[PDB]
RNA sequence: UCGA
């Protein structure tokens, strides 16, 4: 047995539903879950845990985090009376900012629930994952954000309040515009999902695992799904229930998996730390009468086995897409810890050019070490074609400053 | 030890006693026992009596009227649930009433037999206006606690057995010795005393711990 | 202990689509041989044909 | 597409356009072996899935 | 009570004859629409081992339809587990749910081997189980595995293993968040940012060396191992060794 | 009104109309707008009423900015809107401002106090939830009402109003007789338990005593769910957010035993039944006493007519119209001829037809109206007497009914607990609801947190606090006015325990099992609940073997019919998804359009032997002869060796 | 109308008894209070025997460490505290000491092997007997932490007798091993009568 | 029309 000495969260309890699972079955796994539950309906009535207007903690920032905004509106609406900046570079100013200043207040609710009391009611129940989300705890002690018209324009006035303050008048008309929005696209997915649901089922309703094996020599190549910067369903994921069609050889010819070898939870994060493309087994390259191979298709993800003779894998294909569509609905910043002059430099054709703010920035199509000027500490930063720099040869910047802003359509009126 | 005693003794406008005991001294943890114990006997299993049915001699079911009386017989019911009677006999009584006149209807003009009476005069009956005469008769049956309704002309009642309304207890500490001190707060309906149901209440539970030690 | 004894049942038989006709047609023989007065409410003849399999499966 | 172009065409004009499905089978002679779902609930017998498959 | 004894009708019916108490349909239809309490006490002993499949519309996924052995219990509504609740998306506001019951000997035995409801942990789209603690069993895990920086009452005191602890909470000893050394001499011990290096090396006569830790206390040449927790936390490891080892 | 519609299919194309709206002669709707000139509003002469003209050429100011006595606007920027657009002006610069703050909301919106603390989701189920709740049998006013309820009560109808401005002669439970002054005797009529469309009660109750000055515009007699000038929907009981062992799970509600004895929640539902004597062509219809097969067990409550009499306690199983049915068969199998002739007692011509209460039905007959002809009433053609029952009963609350508030938190009750297993405030009054607090911050539910803690200020002073929405100072007016009189109600000498200085909302609440308080303290208030007809009652639903289908012979569908649930094709997915051949095969053929096989199926379960391989289903031959007559030659064949024959499914 | 049996009884490789007893008939909600009554006093206010205070030659204080043991001074201080006796309400006494050889000691033991030591020893201890517990604090005999429990768990569940409705107490007792679980049961309620008896007057 |  092993001591778990840590808090246990919603995901914490899953991967222990998962781990009897594996050791012991199903019976001995309903009861771990029947007893978890005793334990968790006493210490929740011996707890008292209730909901009051003051638990509703209203961090005390954000008066001073509005009037700053406000200040950088007031600044804009001037320069619109004297003609330095058009409609869509003021529209563009006055959305980026409250959308910025709401993630400013999202990023302090969150440090506010741990520095002054770990233990709350609101903190308890989004932390944990027991009903609450962020995207709920935000509009009770932040701020409400930027809504839109029912036609997808976003409107210029925010909704400075939240549910704990009370909206206006004016401001509970603008959020029953995303109300009714959401209201008739719920009732509009249901029709959609209802018949993508029986169009998979009537495709698909004649596939059942006829055979125990073809004896085919295809395969197919899969690799870590990664959208670009980040990833999201990683090698490991992708090979947990699946046989294999060629050996996995990395280190000295290792044959620690061969051909047909069904792939364990615990396989699949050996296989994933030494190569990068396996060839395994699908029903794409199944050749077979009629039919899926029980070779082909895997193991079964509800029983955590292979697939056994004569069940229908189209059916359970179908009603496992068809479930969850109820409920579906590139540069970065730079900064210096010097104050000094910047110096250009004839290496760069730096041009002029507007962004979509209304500020002017000198546009860099080459590359060239913008260095800025120090005592000490000689602080240096790399250009990139197509960005922009801020900063002029001359002009002294203040302590922590923004040089410039490297990087890493659609038409409309 | 286990000195009982009487800190005050409030009596409301004949419908509530509120009393005020005290137990000095206990153990180190028996101020729950005593107390919380105490508090579920009384709450429940006190006995009492109400008015279980009653016949209104020329009304067949409830949801009619009667001409002259400012009330149904649905208000007239409701109005007799939450009267406040005792009795020694354990036997299904009779009382008679009858009201001619202009005037409102109180429980002084019951006619009541021997070792049966009404704690609280001026109870709110249904009123007459100068024109009718009501010539109901009620049941006096007890019981324990709550009881469900589910012979010529007689409408049940679901009435209620309960003679205590609410029990409150703390518990405070003496002055090293870690003994408590329990005092407890009774309020009653004047059907019976909370000095009273003290001694029933605690004949209860006596009687609920005798063939545990015996036959153990 | 039904539910550890159809598990155990479950496992180590390669098709669960089979030895679940086994168990409805031992339930039949079973009902048919207590056709006599003596009758077991609690032992159902479906739940009988679970309890004789998994003792001869060892 | 791929549901109406099978070889069953009780499965098909069940499905979506049962004018042009049972059309096109009287035409040609089409003919059901009641293989596979939809057709044996149609008819009254097992599934050929699950405990019916042999 | 009044939609058991219309389910399983012909079943009730088939059970009074051949207990002896009636000798027809007749006889025994008259005698279930009177209401003895003999008829109860049949219906008692016919529903026991009979399942009886539960099912919510819509039927999205094939855990929507589970099968479930029936108890007479007091009241009018279906008294469903808190448990199959994802299973079913089933919300206690209004939801209604078909029963429907099943009749030969082969219907019986596939509703008990093949749609139990204990026999279906792991869903059928992912690998993931959906038999889990939800919304109001996670947050009395939370609250016991949690660290209250207040209220300790006698933290910081060593007890001798994990039933000594058990015997502690029952009394007015520690609370569910005080800071309590366990003697634990197992190995694997998982916790939140875990360690191998030693901090604070400290060693005592003879050549016993104390190998100090964030949450660790070992005493090495293993001699002795102290486990910093708390007692909500041994409450919930107690759980999980009573209920996979039997 | 943008917030009342209701959900599902009609999402948006039912509306309502809001509380200030008006429509003129020309079929546009109107609102009023009072008219402000130089930043100061003229709130003194009758409003412009504006159809829609003021999108183009006005400014137009909500009811939300603070204004000054008289004298001028005191906001600096005033937001606006000006041709469908939002705006923040000069106030200087507007024309028209709004009337009310609840201008843009209906009538059923603003029974919601704090409206601007919920969401626009959950007050949408508010709203709703509020046009559900039952008549109680003793209602009680609001204790957080919006001062909203008044005139709504009067616009009803449901409401005898005065208009004489008289003096109250006589008050009794069916008459109220004033006399009118500066033929002097009208007589106003108060109904008494009538049914109304959706089985509910219409009882009005006199409010006036004898002897008492009267105005145009009071109250006389209050309706069922309305109380004395105000309208009463629920009732002000103790609420308190903590989870229990498992009975408040997901969306559940714990009540206690004191709302079952105290006849809280319980209301009068009365049902009516229907008979009619028509005219056979075999013989003439009449309602007789002596029927046959049913003995003195049932011939109780007749009255030697057929009918029962009034104030008869009907149960389950009873028989309210006794009416016989003439027959002419005379087609008697060979062993029902045997069986009479042994023990005589010839069959009669008539067959008993009558009308029989439901299952799961009771209560008390209270109208035995009898329309029969030559009285002075028309009938319907083929119809010799009509009799119409009325049965009262009283329903009290239990487990399964759905019970909601004016938030949008809707449950259904659980468990039942007795006083003292609840939890109880350290004054020893117990506590009526446990709800979950869980469901509160995940649907943005604040308005209900303000509400209990409302409603618990104006229980310990008794002062029935008429809070308006949508302000006022920004967090002056709602925190700081709940803190505030939960302050004052604190400074009482006997009510200490009501307000803490740690902890604002909340107070430590006692264990009613063990007696041990909680590690947290709770929030306990006075929460307004009301009970919706979506009953315990009106969903049990049960068949063994019924009525069947006239063509495809198929069990039908119904509670008031005696039906079958449907297997839909979404259900078969999932036995097709599993293993469940046999369970699947049995469901589509010895339960549904098999006049065989269902014959067989429950010979087998009474006898004790069940039997394996039903038969063809009677909807594959209905479609079978169906197709044949659209001119396509379908067929079934056989193909076994050297035959090729067709199939007789039919034959 | 009220009888009382045990429904089944278990005893572990240790001397550790267990059993479960049955109420029945108790009225509509004293299944609660009888439990939850009995629940408090088998826990707490129940006498016991234990030992509270040792002597060891060489050693200290609670940290330094003793010649010719294995394990350190607070281990002996654990595993003396886990000690299963009855003095039967005598004085306190001194007990002496001379594999873990735990069969011998200077009063019946019960269970007489659980751990002492694994060396390669003298002890002078001392046996109390009262109700509660003591924390002593740092800073001749060592006293030690003494518990002064002979029940250990107690789980009462109710359920419904019959459908006036009943209830039915299912009282589970895992005792310590000095005394049986149906003798604590009478000893525990001996305390619970002698609190209502002047109460009732 | 109304509930999920
Ligand atoms: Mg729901
Ligand atoms: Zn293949």
């Amino acid at each position: 047995m092993t001591f778990y000495n840590y808090t246990i969260d919603k995901g914490r309890l899953k991967k222990l539903i998962a781990l009897a699972y594996r050791r012991y079955g199903s019976a001995r796994c309903s009861q771990l879950a029947d007893e978890l539950k005793e334990l968790g309906f006493r210490f929740a009535t011996k707890a008292g845990v209730s909901i009051s207007v003051d638990d509703l903690t209203i961090p005390p920032e954000k008066k001073q985090m509005l009037e700053a905004a406000e200040k950088e509106i007031r600044t804009t609406e001037e320069r619109y009376a004297r003609g330095e900046i058009t409609e869509v570079e003021r529209f563009q100013k006055v959305i980026d900012t409250w959308n910025g200043t709401s993630e400013e207040l999202k990023d302090q609710v969150v440090v506010n629930f741990r520095k002054t009391d770990p233990l709350n009611s609101v903190y308890m129940m989004a932390f944990s994952g027991a009903r609450g989300n962020m995207s709920q705890v935000r509009q009770l002690v932040g701020m409400r954000g930027l809504m839109a018209d029912p036609q997808g324009e976003i409107i210029d006035l925010p909704i400075k309040t939240n549910f704990r303050e009370g909206l206006t008048v004016t401001e509970y008309v603008i959020s029953s515009y995303g109300a009714r929005k959401g209201l008739v696209d719920t009732a509009l997915r249901t029709a959609d999902s209802g018949y993508l649901t029986r169009r998979l089922v009537d495709v698909s309703q004649d596939v059942i695992v006829r055979e125990q094996d073809c004896g085919t020599e295809r395969s197919l190549r899969v690799t870590a799904m990664t959208d670009g910067d980040q990833v999201k369903i990683s090698l490991a994921d992708r090979l947990f229930g699946r046989l294999l069609a060629k050996d996995v050889v990395g280190p000295d010819g290792e044959i620690i998996a061969k051909r047909n070898d069904e792939i364990d939870e615990a396989l699949a994060n050996r296989i994933a730390a030494v190569t990068d493309e396996v060839y395994v087994r699908s029903p794409l390259t199944c050749e077979a009468a009629r039919s899926v191979c029980q070779n082909c298709y895997g193991w079964s993800l509800a029983h955590g086995h292979k697939v056994d003779l004569g069940e229908a894998v189209g059916i359970i294909a179908a009603q496992s897409i068809g479930e969850p569509g109820t409920q579906l609905t590139v540069a970065r910043q730079e900064k210096a810890p010097e104050d000094g002059t910047v110096k250009w430099g004839k290496g760069l054709s730096t041009r002029k050019v507007r962004t979509r703010h209304g500020e002017d920035a000198e546009q860099v199509e080459i590359a060239g070490d913008l260095i800025w000027k120090g005592e000490g500490k000689k602080q240096t930063y790399s250009l990139t074609p197509g960005s922009l720099l801020f900063v002029q040869d001359g002009q002294t910047v203040t302590a922590g400053q923004l040089m410039t802003e490297i990087s890493l359509t659609e038409r409309a009126t | 030890q286990f000195q009982i005693e009487c800190v005050e003794s409030s009596t409301r406008k004949n419908q509530q006693q509120y009393s005020k005991f005290s137990l000095e001294p206990l153990d180190r943890g028996q101020g729950t026992t005593v107390g919380n114990a105490l508090r579920r006997v009384l709450l429940s299993n006190l006995p009492g009596a109400a008015v279980t049915a009653i016949r209104i001699a020329g009304v067949n079911h409830e949801f009619a009227t009667i001409l002259g009386v400012r009330e149904d017989v649905l208000e007239i019911m409701l109005n007799m649930k939450e009267l406040v009677l005792k009795s020694y006999t354990d036997q299904p009584q009779i009382g008679r009433l009858t009201a001619i006149g202009p005037g409102t209807v109180t429980a002084a003009q019951f006619e009541v037999p021997s070792e049966v009476e009404v704690i609280d005069p001026n109870q709110y009956i249904a009123t007459l206006a100068e024109g009718a005469k009501l010539e109901m008769e009620f049941r006096v049956e007890r019981g324990v606690g709550y009881r469900v309704i589910e012979s010529l002309d007689f409408l049940q009642i679901d009435s209620v057995f309960m003679p205590v309304t609410k029990v409150n207890y703390t518990v405070e500490d003496i002055r090293m010795s870690p003994k408590d001190r329990l005092i407890l707060d009774i309020w009653t309906n004047g059907s019976i005393q909370p000095r009273e149901a003290l001694s029933e209440a605690s004949d209860i539970i006596a009687n609920l711990f005798i063939p545990l030690k015996d036959l153990n | 202990h039904i539910i550890y004894r159809s598990e155990e049942l479950l496992g180590a038989a390669s098709n669960r689509y089979n030895i679940t006709v086994r168990v409805a047609k031992r339930a039949k023989e079973n009902r048919s041989e207590d056709f006599d007065s003596i009758d077991d409410p609690n032992m159902k003849p479906a739940i009988r044909a679970i309890i004789e399999m998994s003792d001869e499966l060892t | 597409k791929a549901s109406l172009n099978t070889d069953s065409f009780i499965s098909a004009a069940s499905f979506q356009e049962t004018t042009r499905v049972l059309t096109e089978a009287a035409i040609e002679g089409k003919s059901d072996w009641l293989r596979g779902l939809k057709e044996n609930v149609i008819i009254g017998r097992l599934i050929p899935a699950g405990t019916g498959f042999s | 009570r009044e939609m058991a004894i219309e389910l399983f009708q012909p079943f009730v019916i088939h059970r009074l004859i051949k207990l002896g108490i009636v000798n027809n349909i007749k006889a025994a239809k008259k005698l279930i629409l009177k209401g003895d309490p003999q008829i109860w006490s049949v219906l008692e002993e016919v529903i026991t081992g009979h399942p009886v499949m539960l099912n919510r519309a819509p039927t999205l996924h094939r855990l929507g339809i589970q099968a479930f052995e029936p108890i007479l219990v007091e009241g009018r509504a279906i008294q469903l587990h808190p448990l199959v609740c994802p299973a079913f998306n089933a919300d206690f506001d209004g939801d209604q749910m078909a029963v429907h019951v099943p009749l030969s000997l082969e219907a019986q035995c596939e509703a008990r081997l093949l749609m139990l409801a204990c026999h279906n942990v792991l869903s059928p789209a992912t690998g993931k189980p959906i038999v889990a603690p939800s919304q109001d069993m996670v947050l009395g895990c939370y609250y016991l595995t949690a660290e209250n920086p207040n209220a300790q009452k006698g933290a910081g005191r060593y007890f001798a293993g994990i039933e000594d602890a058990l015997r502690a909470y029952d009394h007015g000893q520690v609370d569910l968040h005080s800071q309590i050394w366990i003697r634990h001499l197992d190995e694997d011990v998982v916790t939140e940012k875990p360690d191998t290096e030693v901090i604070k090396t400290e060693d005592l006569g003879d050549g016993t060396v104390m190998k100090y830790y964030r949450e660790r206390k070992i005493r090495e040449g293993i001699i002795t191992q102290y486990i910093q927790t708390t007692p909500g936390r041994i409450i919930y490891n107690k759980t999980i060794a009573e209920a996979l080892v039997f | 009104c943008p917030v009342e519609t209701p959900e599902g299919p009609n999402a948006g194309l039912i509306g309502s109309l809001a509380t200030c709206a008006r429509v003129n002669d020309y079929g546009f709707i109107e609102t009023p707008y009072f008219r402000v000139e130089s930043g100061r509003v003229r709130k003194d002469l009758d409003p412009v009423y504006l159809t829609a003209d003021e999108e183009d050429d006005m400014r137009v100011a909500p009811g939300d900015i603070p204004t000054d006595e008289e004298g001028n606007i005191i906001g600096e920027s005033v937001p606006i809107r000006y041709r469908q657009e939002f705006s923040t002006t000069s106030p200087e610069q507007v024309d028209y401002v709004a009337v009310s703050p609840v201008q843009i909301i209906s009538v059923a919106t603003s029974m919601i106090p704090f409206l601007e603390h919920d969401d626009a989701n959950r007050a949408l189920m508010g709203s709703n939830m509020q046009r559900q709740a039952v008549p109680l049998l003793r209602p009680e006013r609001p204790l957080v009402g919006t001062g909203l309820e008044a005139q709504a009560a009067r616009d009803s109808g449901m409401v005898i109003v005065s208009r004489t401005h008289g003096i109250v002669t006589y008050v009794d439970a069916t008459e109220i007789r004033v006399q009118p002054h500066s033929g002097e005797e009208i007589v106003y009529p108060i109904q008494k338990y009538q049914r109304s469309n959706q089985d509910t009660c219409l009882n009005q109750r006199p409010l006036v005593y004898a002897g008492e000055d009267v105005v145009p515009g009071q109250v006389l007699a209050d309706g069922s769910a309305t109380e004395g000038g105000e309208l009463a929907l629920g009732q002000n009981i103790l609420v308190a957010y903590m989870p229990w062992e498992g009975y408040n799970y997901e969306d559940a509600i714990l009540i206690s035993e004191r709302l079952v004895y105290d006849d809280v929640y319980t209301s009068i539902h009365i049902e009516k039944f229907e008979i009619e004597a028509r005219q056979t062509k075999l013989g003439p219809e009449e309602i007789t006493r002596e029927i046959p097969n049913v003995g003195e067990d049932a011939l109780r409550n007749l009255d030697e007519h057929g009918i029962i009499r009034i104030g008869a306690w009907v149960e389950s199983g009873d028989i309210l119209v006794g009416k016989v049915t003439p027959k002419g068969e005379a087609d008697q199998p060979p062993e029902e001829k045997l069986l009479r002739a042994i023990f005589g007692e010839k069959a009669r011509d008539v067959r008993d037809n009558s009308l029989r209460v439901p299952n799961g039905e009771k209560g008390r007959v209270v109208d035995v109206r009898v329309f029969t002809r030559e009285k002075g009433d028309e009938l319907p053609p083929g119809a010799n007497m009509v009799v119409r029952i009325y049965v009262a009963q009283k329903r009290k609350i239990q487990v399964g009914d759905k019970m909601a508030g004016r938030h949008g938190n809707k449950g259904i009750i659980s468990r039942i607990l007795p006083i003292e297993d609840m939890p109880y405030l350290p004054d020893g009054r117990p506590i009526d609801i446990a709800l979950n607090p869980l469901g509160v911050p995940s649907r943005m539910n604040v308005g209900q947190v303000f509400e209990c803690l409302l409603g618990w200020a104006g229980e310990n002073l008794g002062v029935r606090f008429k809070i308006t929405p949508f302000d006022m100072y920004g967090e002056e007016a709602s925190r700081d006015t709940v803190h505030g009189l939960l302050e004052e109600a604190s400074q009482r000498p006997n009510k200490d325990w009501v307000f803490n200085e740690n902890h604002p909302g909340k107070i430590q609440v006692f264990d009613g099992r063990t007696g041990e308080p909680f590690d947290r303290p709770i929030t306990v208030g006075q929460a307004y609940m009301l009970k919706l007809v979506h009953l315990v009652d009106d969903k049990i639903h049960a068949r063994s073997t019924g009525p069947y289908s006239l063509v495809t012979q198929q069990p039908l569908g119904g509670k008031a019919q005696q039906g079958g649930q449907r297997f839909g094709e979404m259900e078969v997915w999932a036995l097709e998804a599993y293993g469940a051949a046999y369970i699947l095969q049995e469901l589509l053929t010895v339960k549904s359009d098999d006049m065989q096989g269902r014959n067989e199926a429950l010979n087998a379960i009474v006898k004790g032997k069940s039997i394996p391989r039903p038969g063809t289903p009677e909807s594959f031959k209905v479609l079978m002869r169906e197709l044949q007559s659209l001119g396509l030659d379908i067929a079934a064949h056989k193909v076994q060796l050297s035959e090729d024959g067709e199939s007789a499914d039919a034959e």
